[PDB]
């Protein structure tokens, strides 16, 4: 059950690349965020799913 | 303030009032004196306190005479955890023997003219014979600075050049003292003692002293002067 | 007042201005309903039929978790203190009396009488008590009065009234009077209500997760706040350290 | 953002054109405290990933574990490491948290709100506004009572704080009756700070640092519900400049005050910094050389109150300036430390001649031993020792890197309210500019200066 | 000593409240600018 | 003891008073400057 | 109406109208300094001598003590008192506050004192001339260095004895100690420092003989040239532009300085930061953070130590260091 945990940890590490990398080029392009608002919000979602995933799955690690 | 309330107080309490120079006071005993009973004793943590340092100094007029002097050293002259054995005997005579602890405190006062007399205040290796009213004796002084210290220009006993190399050419002249030789020969100090407000319940007794002793020689040097120093005593026995 | 927070076009909302710009909400739900924070990320709403409709079963919902809440936290908490109650525990309060074991009730401050009723009694009158009432709900009918707030009232009154608010004979203290007021404790009452929803779900799962009542929860929450909580219990036994 | 052109203010100045944007001041703010959590995240994880379980935490240069373990967490008696966890969760929690404070930072400074003052008047604000100025301060004083009250519930019924001054080389104790006298939690405020006082850098026990955290932390929440329901007096209004820059500079000097006193907590403080946990201080490490050349000489069958030096004034021991008895050489200038490996062989007189020769400790005496192989003395290189030493040890103790560190940051700080004293001061006056040249002040004075 | 330390006490204290009563007494208000 | 002296150091003593009147005369200085200041007012 | 004393005082102490500006810092400022000069004069003067190291060997210091004007100094306060604020009235007599080194911490206390005073009273006056407010910015970098010599070394080595020596041969001596202990020259903020003040009487040299090259003619060879520039007169006395020219084809056309003002502020705060710099320097080692240690770096593949330049500096170290207090150690490691 170790595997499980180190897969959702490095998933939350890609998730957390793509988000350093998307989010502020999001924000800041011209009418970007008005029309890229559900994939943000998606990578926010997948992210906080993923931090508690681990966080729970450490208590069984 | 006794003994009893000395060890009463911490370290905070007394930490920079001054009263770790003190030597304790015993409040109640009698000064009767002759009600020590006598015997084989092995007096432990003697105390010995200082109230006054006086100097022999010469003057042009030939008057030879003890002046004040001003301390210029801090509260560390005083003499704490003496131990020794003495005896007492029927009609009162009295023997003194010290021999380890904290018995000397080097010492520097103000004659008047602004000179700077370092002397070791000590009581080491003491020697008190006499009787219980007052018991006198030699003890001996150290120097004041070992063989290991050097001078500004090196120099010294032990440990330094022997000769003042700042300048190569007064390598050997009448500076035989400042350079050739070295003397560092413990001298002989002379005391006095007397006993006063004795407790047999609890084996402490009190008293003041008199002390004379010469100065630091600055190793072979310039001549010394006589020390007269008078104090409280206290100690413990057995 | 400021009834402009949480009704008309400017209300607080599900999320704030940056995250949800205001054309994103329903059309259906344009501030016209107390507590509409424009919550719908699945369409059950439709129209304002089905939006009324189900806030009649939200409105009920929460007048029964609300009170649901406090029967959980209050006789655990009082039997934890020292309170004579034998079943404060709210997942295991019913299998006391499964054999003829009735239940220490406390009439506080002056309470812990034993209550000298079986289960089948408290069943049979519960049923006809409430169902009684159910009945009279969906009919709008009822048969005697004696209400502090308008005494001795007879049946014509319940005809006429608001559905799922109805004043007067369940207003003896009034304060609702004022469409103002009320429209402001109708916001506080239904946020209350979703709150104490949250409050009972959760009480049911961390009843199912740590075997224990919530009030013992927080109690061992306060007392050792991280030896004691959800990655802590799901744990097991210890755990090895890392020295 | 914006250029000069709109804002007047150049690139090597940027900051300063956001100074009346306050949407985009409190992004900038809250960005940077994603940075505070994200470095405390970072480093901590760091800390935990180069930590050996046999050095001590003062060996591997570690400066966030010892004032975790200072806490509590992961250590017990004499303060050996029982578990990480604490510090590795303390590091993700940081690590996640600056994520959030991140993701706020960015999006108030990229696609926030420019000013929140036409649509949101709780949180929008002028800077000559006093009654809402002191309105933040009172939230932040709020927000700063609870902290300091959250230390006091660690304390009290969170497991206790660590204890260097416990029996038995110290260890984690819950506190129990803090000093919470008025006299005692203010005569460290109103002490000198010279030599032995200190100011508040010698608090030496747990009870009067919980008692004070318990003073600090009721007087700032009442500060803050009295800055919230108050506003400014008149003579306040006088004695002071109300422009952001100038509650700037006033925060300037007050932080550098703070990081001088926190430089003077890690070089000197033993009590809130467990010795054990960031290695022996100055002071601590000269009192070890000492004290272990001490019981080295007296088991090799010496005499320990003769022996003077060749100065005539004791090797081992001497007399203080007031009195009680302290150790021979140079540590004579270190004479006021106060250690947990001292006291139980200090009593009224100084050091107790009999309990210095015969009460010895092991733990107290491997405890010297170390403490004297550890000196806070060290290299850049983190090169051990004095700068003529050998390349062999790698150690420069955590307190000296704190001091030295904080130190400098006090000092720059202290300069930045110079700076932003003299610009507000010149900006309320007109003066930040230049001077009109025709109504120059000096032109209109006197000749002969 | 106690006598130079009460008149050095008195001394320090009235400059220091000299200090601190001129920067109180409308500083802001010394410029000679506008504003 | 040798000769007399304060003994004011260390001992945590609050703004370096031993004795009252030091307190006395530090509020009481205070105190004429501020005297001086404030009846000093409603001026410039 | 301004009939009040109080109010009348403030109108004094705030005035630009005198000879020199009090104001509210320099009613700081001007007791302390004055008290500072007077005792370091008299103590200059007639200092008996003091026991810096502790260990009972008084050094003279003063002029009527046997000293000359480079060998005089005020001896530092003794290694006994450390850092325990050694003022006259704790002190039994003025013998024993003179042997202890006492006015010493009398002077570093009123100085330091003058010199954060003398900073606020340049800005004070620059706030009451309608001037920009940064030269007291400025002055905190020899402000800085001072408190160094004087509070933070002493406080970071426990003692006041460790504190510069008011001197010039003590001034030496600290820095032959100073080396011996923490090898300053080997410290990055030390070479910038130096790099501070060699810059410093660079562009000093640099910007006055720019300057003076770019001289306009007024005068005549009758006329010293100084006699060309007129006292508050609003034309350039010299050609900006003639100097930048001649500066850019002599090293770098587009690596000059354009502006008169950018290049004048480049000038304040090259020397200025270097010395904040340096003045870190000996505060960072206050503490024991010393300079850099590169003893035996370079070894063979045999193992074999070579010497290095810096092991010659580490030679030249043990000579300053065994030397140094020759008679205060007991004890091999020189912790304290
Ligand atoms: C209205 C909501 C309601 C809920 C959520 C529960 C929930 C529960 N009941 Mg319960 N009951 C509820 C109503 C009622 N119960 C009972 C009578 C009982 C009994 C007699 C028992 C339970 C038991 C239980 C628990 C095991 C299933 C469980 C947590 C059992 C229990 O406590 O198991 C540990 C049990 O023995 N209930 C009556 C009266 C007929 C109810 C009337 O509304
Ligand atoms: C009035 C303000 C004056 C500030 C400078 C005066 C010197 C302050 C000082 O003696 O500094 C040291 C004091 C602490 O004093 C020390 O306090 C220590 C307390 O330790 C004792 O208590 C401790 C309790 O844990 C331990 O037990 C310890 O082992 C035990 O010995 C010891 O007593 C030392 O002897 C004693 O010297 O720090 C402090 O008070 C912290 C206060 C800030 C001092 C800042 C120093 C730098 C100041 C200005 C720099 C700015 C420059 C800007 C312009 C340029
Ligand atoms: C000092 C911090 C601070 C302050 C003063 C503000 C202020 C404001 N924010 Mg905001 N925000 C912050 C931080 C802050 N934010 C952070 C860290 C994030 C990332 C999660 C956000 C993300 C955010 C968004 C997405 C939006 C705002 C918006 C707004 C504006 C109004 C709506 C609102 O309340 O937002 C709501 C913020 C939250 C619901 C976050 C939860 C706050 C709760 C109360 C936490 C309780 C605090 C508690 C003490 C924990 C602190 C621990 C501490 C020790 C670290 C308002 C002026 C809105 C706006 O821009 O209007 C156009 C908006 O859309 N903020
Ligand atoms: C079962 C109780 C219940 C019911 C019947 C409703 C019903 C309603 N809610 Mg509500 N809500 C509830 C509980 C409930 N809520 C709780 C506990 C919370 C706190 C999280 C909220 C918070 C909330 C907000 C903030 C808002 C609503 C709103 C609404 C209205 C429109 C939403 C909708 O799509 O229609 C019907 C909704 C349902 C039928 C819910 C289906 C539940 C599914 C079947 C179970 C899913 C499992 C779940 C995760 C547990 C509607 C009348 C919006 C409104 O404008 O109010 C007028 C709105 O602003 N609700
Ligand atoms: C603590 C450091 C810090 C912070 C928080 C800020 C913050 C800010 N600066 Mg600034 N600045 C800084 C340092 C900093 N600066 C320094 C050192 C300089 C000197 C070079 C400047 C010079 C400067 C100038 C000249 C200006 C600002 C301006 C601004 C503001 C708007 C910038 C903008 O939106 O343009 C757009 C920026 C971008 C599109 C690039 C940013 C992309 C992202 C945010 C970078 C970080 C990515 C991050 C890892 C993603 C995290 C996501 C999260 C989910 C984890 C903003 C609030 C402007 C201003 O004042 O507003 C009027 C302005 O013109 N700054
Ligand atoms: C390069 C920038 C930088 C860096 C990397 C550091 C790094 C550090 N600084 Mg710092 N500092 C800086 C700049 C910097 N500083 C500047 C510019 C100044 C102004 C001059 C300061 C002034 C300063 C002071 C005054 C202090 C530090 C201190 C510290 C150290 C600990 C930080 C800390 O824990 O504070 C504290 C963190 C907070 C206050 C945030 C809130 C945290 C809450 C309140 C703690 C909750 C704990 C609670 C009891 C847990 C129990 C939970 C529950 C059961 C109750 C740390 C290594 C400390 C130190 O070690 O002294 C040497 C210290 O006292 N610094
Ligand atoms: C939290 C404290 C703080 C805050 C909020 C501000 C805020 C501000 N300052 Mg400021 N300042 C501070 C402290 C602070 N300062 C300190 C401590 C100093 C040192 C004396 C200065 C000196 C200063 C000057 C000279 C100026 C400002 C200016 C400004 C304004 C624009 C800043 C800008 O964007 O420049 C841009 C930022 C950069 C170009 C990056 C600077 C890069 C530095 C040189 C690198 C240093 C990093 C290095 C690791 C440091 C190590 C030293 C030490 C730790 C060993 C702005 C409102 C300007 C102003 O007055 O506008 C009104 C301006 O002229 N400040
Ligand atoms: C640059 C920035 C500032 C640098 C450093 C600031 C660091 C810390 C500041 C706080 C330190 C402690 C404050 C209390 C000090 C104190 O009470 O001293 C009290 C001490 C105590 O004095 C001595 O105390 C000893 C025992 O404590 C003995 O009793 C001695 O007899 C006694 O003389 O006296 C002084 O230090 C003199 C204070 C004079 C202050 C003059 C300057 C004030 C100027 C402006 C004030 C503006 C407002
Ligand atoms: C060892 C003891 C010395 C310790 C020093 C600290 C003592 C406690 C003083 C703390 C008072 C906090 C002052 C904040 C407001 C000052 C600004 C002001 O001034 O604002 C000024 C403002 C202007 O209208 O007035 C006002 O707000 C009214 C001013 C309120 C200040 C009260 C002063 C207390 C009594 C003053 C001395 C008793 C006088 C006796 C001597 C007189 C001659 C014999
Ligand atoms: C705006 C602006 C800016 C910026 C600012 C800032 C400051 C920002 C930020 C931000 C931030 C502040 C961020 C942060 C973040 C974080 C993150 C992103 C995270 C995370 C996570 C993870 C994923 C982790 C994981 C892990 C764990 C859990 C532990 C173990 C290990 C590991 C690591 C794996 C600048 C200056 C540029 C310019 C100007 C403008
Ligand atoms: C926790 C703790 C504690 C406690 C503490 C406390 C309690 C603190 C506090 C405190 C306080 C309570 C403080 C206060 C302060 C203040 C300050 C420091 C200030 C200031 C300012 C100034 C300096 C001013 C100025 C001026 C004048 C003079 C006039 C005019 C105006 C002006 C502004 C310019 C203890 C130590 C016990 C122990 C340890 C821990
Ligand atoms: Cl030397
Ligand atoms: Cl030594
Ligand atoms: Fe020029
Ligand atoms: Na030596």
């Amino acid at each position: 059950m170790t595997s499980i945990l180190q897969i959702a940890l490095l998933g939350l590490v890609l998730v957390s690349f793509a988000l350093v990398v998307g989010v502020p080029v999001v924000f800041a392009s011209p009418n970007g965020w008005t029309e890229n608002k559900g994939v943000v919000f998606s990578g926010l979602s997948v992210w906080f799913l993923l931090v508690f995933a681990v966080g729970v799955f450490n208590s069984f690690a | 303030l006794t003994y009893d309330e000395l060890q009463g107080l911490t370290y905070l309490q007394v930490k920079g009032t001054g009263i770790a120079n003190t030597c304790p006071v015993v409040e109640q005993g009698t000064s009767n004196v002759r009600e020590l009973k006598p015997g084989d004793y092995k007096l432990e943590k003697f105390c010995m306190e200082p109230t006054s340092f006086t100097v022999k100094e010469e003057d042009a007029k030939g008057r030879e005479e003890f002046v004040k002097t001003k301390l210029l050293t801090r509260l560390t002259y005083g003499l704490d955890g003496m131990n020794g054995s003495m005896k007492i005997n029927n009609d009162g005579s009295v023997e003194f023997r010290e021999d380890e602890g904290l018995d000397y405190a080097a010492t520097t006062v103000k004659l008047p003219g602004g000179e700077y007399v370092p002397f070791l205040f000590t009581i080491k290796e003491f020697d008190g014979k006499g009787t219980l009213d007052s018991f006198s004796g030699d003890f001996l002084v150290p120097s004041y600075r070992g063989s290991t210290f050097l001078d500004p220009k090196g120099r010294g006993g032990a440990t330094g050049y022997d000769n003042a190399i700042a300048l190569p050419a007064k390598a050997d002249a009448d500076e035989i003292q400042r350079l050739n030789n070295k003397s560092y020969t413990p001298g002989k100090g002379s005391a006095v003692f007397s006993v006063a407000k004795v407790d047999t319940e609890t084996g402490e007794i009190a008293g003041v002293f008199e002390s004379i002793q010469p100065s630091d020689t600055e190793m072979g040097a310039h001549p010394a002067k006589d020390i007269k120093i008078t104090g409280l005593w206290y100690g413990q026995l057995t | 007042p400021d009834l402009e927070k949480w009704y008309g076009p400017d209300r607080k909302l599900f999320l704030p201005g940056g995250l949800l710009d205001r054309d994103d909400v329903p059309e259906y739900l344009n501030g016209e309903l107390a507590g509409d924070y424009g919550y719908d990320p699945l369409g059950l709403g439709k129209d304002e039929e089905q939006v009324e409709k189900y806030r009649a079963n939200e409105l009920l919902h929460a007048r029964w978790a609300m009170l649901a809440a406090a029967g959980i936290i209050i006789p655990e908490g009082l039997q934890a203190n020292g309170a004579d109650i034998k079943g404060g525990t709210w997942f295991e309060t019913g299998a006391e009396m499964l054999n003829g074991g009735t239940l220490n009730y406390f009439a506080v401050p002056f309470g812990v009488v034993q209550n000298p009723l079986p289960l089948a009694a408290v069943t049979l009158i519960e049923i006809v008590l409430l169902g009684a009432v159910e009945k009279f709900r969906v009919d709008g009918t009822g048969p005697a009065g004696f209400s502090p707030g308008v005494g001795k009232f007879d049946s014509d009154i319940f005809d006429g009234l608001d559905k799922l608010y109805p004043g007067g004979p369940f207003d003896p203290l009034n304060l609702a009077d004022d469409p103002e007021v009320f429209a402001e404790l109708q916001v506080k009452e239904i946020k209350n209500g979703r709150l104490a929803m949250i409050a009972v779900l959760a009480f049911a799962i961390q009843s199912y997760v740590t075997g224990e009542g919530p009030y013992a929860n927080i109690t061992k929450h306060l007392s050792d706040p991280f030896g004691y909580n959800l990655l802590t219990v799901l744990q097991g036994d210890d755990r090895v350290p890392t020295l | 953002g914006r250029d000069q052109e709109t804002t007047g203010f150049a690139w090597w100045a940027g900051n300063a054109r956001l100074i009346n944007l306050s949407g985009k001041l409190l992004g900038a703010h809250v960005a940077h405290a994603g940075l505070i959590v994200f470095w405390a995240g970072a480093m901590n994880l760091f800390e935990v990933s180069h930590f050996v379980p046999e050095k001590p935490m003062y060996e591997q240069g570690l400066i966030l574990l010892p004032h975790i373990a200072t806490l509590g967490y992961g250590v017990g008696p004499g303060g050996e490491v029982l578990d990480t966890f604490p510090y590795f969760v303390s590091g993700v929690l940081h690590l996640i948290s600056s994520a959030v404070l991140g993701f706020g930072g960015v999006y108030h400074s990229l696609i926030g709100p420019e000013t929140l003052e036409e649509s949101y008047p709780f949180f929008g604000y002028v800077w000559k506004d006093k009654n809402k100025m002191t309105n933040i301060l009172g939230y932040h004083l709020i927000i700063l009572g609870c902290g300091a009250w959250l230390l006091v519930l660690k304390a009290l019924y969170f497991g206790g704080v660590y204890d260097t001054w416990a029996p038995g080389g110290g260890d984690v104790r819950i506190i129990s009756n803090p000093t919470t006298n008025a006299a005692i939690i203010f005569g460290y405020i109103v002490k000198s700070p010279f030599g032995g006082d200190g100011w508040i850098v010698s608090v030496d026990n747990l009870e009067d640092i919980i008692g004070g955290h318990i003073w600090i932390g009721t007087l700032c929440i009442l500060g803050g519900i009295w800055h919230i329901y108050t506003t400014p007096w008149p003579w306040a209004r006088r004695a002071f400049v109300w422009s952001g820059e100038a509650y700037l500079s006033y925060s300037l000097a007050a932080v550098s005050l703070m990081g001088f006193t926190a430089c003077c907590f890690a070089w000197f403080n033993n009590t809130a910094y467990p010795s054990e946990f960031y290695g022996p201080t100055g002071p601590e490490a000269s009192q070890a050389q000492a004290f272990t050349f001490l019981v080295r000489d007296q088991r090799l069958g010496a005499n320990v109150a003769s022996a003077q030096g060749p100065t005539g004034l004791g090797k081992y021991l001497m007399r203080s300036p007031t009195g009680e008895i302290i150790f021979g050489g140079e540590t004579m200038r270190f004479w006021d430390f106060r250690g947990p490996w001292v006291e139980p062989l200090r009593g009224p007189s100084g050091l107790d001649l009999v309990k210095l020769k015969n009460d010895i400790q092991p733990w107290q005496e491997r405890r010297a031993a170390e403490y004297m192989t550890h000196a806070p003395l060290g290299s850049l290189n983190s090169v051990g020792g004095v700068a003529t030493e050998i390349n062999a040890v790698n150690f420069v103790s955590p307190r000296s890197w704190l001091a030295t560190s904080h130190f400098c940051l006090g000092f720059f700080f202290f300069v930045g309210h110079l700076w932003h004293a003299g610009r507000a001061r010149a900006a309320a006056a007109g003066f930040e500019k230049g001077i009109d040249r025709v109504d120059e002040p000096v032109l209109s004075m006197r000749p002969l200066d | 000593m106690l006598t130079l330390k009460i008149f050095v006490y008195t001394v320090v204290t009235f400059f220091v409240g000299l200090f601190i009563f001129g920067f109180l007494s409308n500083d802001p208000s010394r410029n000679p600018g506008k504003g | 003891l040798v000769d007399d002296r304060m003994n004011g150091d260390g001992t945590g003593l609050p703004f370096g008073v031993n004795d009252g009147i030091l307190g006395w005369v530090i509020a009481g200085t205070l105190g004429t400057i501020w005297a001086i200041y404030f009846v000093s007012q409603k001026d410039l | 109406e301004n009939t009040s004393l109080w109010a009348r005082f403030c109108e004094w102490i705030t005035s630009t109208e005198n000879r020199l500006y009090i104001g509210w810092f320099g009613v700081i400022m001007i007791p302390t300094l004055l008290t500072a000069i007077s005792v370091y004069i008299i103590a200059f003067i007639a200092a008996p001598p003091v026991d810096i190291d502790g260990i009972r060997e008084p050094v003279s210091g003063s002029l009527l003590y046997g000293n000359n004007i480079i060998t005089g100094a005020v001896v530092p306060t003794s290694n006994a008192i450390g850092l325990h604020f050694y003022p006259i009235w704790e002190a039994a007599s003025l013998d024993e506050w003179l042997y202890n080194g006492g006015p010493y911490q009398l002077v570093v206390c009123h100085f330091f004192l003058g010199v954060c005073c003398y900073m606020g009273r340049e800005w004070e006056l620059s706030y009451r001339l309608g001037m920009r407010p940064w030269i007291a910015v400025a002055y905190s970098a020899p402000v800085a260095a001072a408190t160094a010599v004087f509070i933070i070394y002493p406080i970071g080595q426990g003692s006041f004895s460790d504190g510069m020596p008011l001197g010039i041969s003590g001034t030496f001596n600290f820095m032959i100690v100073f080396q011996a202990e923490h090898n300053i020259l080997m410290h990055p903020f030390h070479m910038f420092g130096v790099a501070g003040v060699f810059g410093g009487s660079l562009f000093s040299a640099m910007h006055g003989s720019l300057v003076t090259s770019s001289l306009i003619r007024e005068t005549t060879e009758n006329e010293s040239a100084n006699a060309g520039y007129k006292f508050g007169q609003e034309e350039e006395t010299y050609n900006i532009v003639a100097a930048h020219g001649y500066f850019g084809r002599l090293i770098f056309q587009y690596a000059s300085f354009n502006n008169s003002r950018s290049l004048h502020f480049f000038l304040a705060v090259w020397p200025v930061v270097c010395i904040w710099l340096t003045a870190l320097g000996i505060s960072t080692m206050a503490f024991n953070l010393n300079g850099f240690n590169f003893n035996q770096s370079v070894v063979d593949s045999n193992g074999r130590v070579l010497n290095t330049w810096a092991d010659i500096i580490n030679r030249a170290n043990l000579g300053m260091e065994v030397m140094h207090e020759r008679n205060a150690h007991n004890f091999p490691l020189d912790l304290a």
